[PDB]
């Protein structure tokens, strides 16, 4: 842990610091679940799924 | 009695997603105006041997009982 520790602490640098979690982006746009059907009739093939 | 190979797609929606009642009377009189520039024709042809006869029986009683008086 401590070889790896110090080489990303002596490598990683030039990352942006932008202070924006994910938390923020899915408070807002959340995920609504509706309730529909979506029916594709092709009729040439072996088998249905 | 069978059936045939068809390919479409359809697209659906749940019942219970959708206002149900409003549709009745959205847009009334534009339907009525329809209805009747489509179907006066039919109407015509439909209530114009009866109001014909009606009023011609009408007018051979009253005539004939008006000319059997003294
Ligand atoms: C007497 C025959 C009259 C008709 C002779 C051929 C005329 C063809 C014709 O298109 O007549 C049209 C008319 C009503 O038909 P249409 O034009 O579709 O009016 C719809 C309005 N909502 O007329 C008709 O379609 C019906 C005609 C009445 C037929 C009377 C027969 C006795
Ligand atoms: C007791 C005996 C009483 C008899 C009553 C008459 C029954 C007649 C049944 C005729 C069947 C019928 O529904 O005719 C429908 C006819 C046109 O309807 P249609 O063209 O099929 O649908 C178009 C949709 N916009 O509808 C019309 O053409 C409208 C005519 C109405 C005229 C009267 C006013």
């Amino acid at each position: 842990h401590e070889d790896i520790v110090e080489q990303v602490k002596k490598l990683f640098t030039k990352l942006s610091t932008d202070p924006t979690t994910a938390s923020q982006l899915v408070a807002k746009e959340p995920a609504i679940f509706t309730g529909s059907e979506v029916r594709m009739l092709d009729d040439e093939i072996p088998l249905a799924q | 009695k069978g059936f045939v190979p068809m390919k479409a797609v359809t697209y659906g929606l749940s019942p219970f997603q959708q206002k149900i009642m409003p549709g009745l009377w959205k847009d009334l009189p534009t339907k009525i105006h329809h209805k009747v520039s489509e179907n006066w024709i039919s109407a015509t042809l439909l209530l114009g041997p009866l109001v014909g006869v009606y009023s011609y029986v009408q007018n051979y009683q009253e005539k004939e009982k008006l000319s059997h008086r003294y």
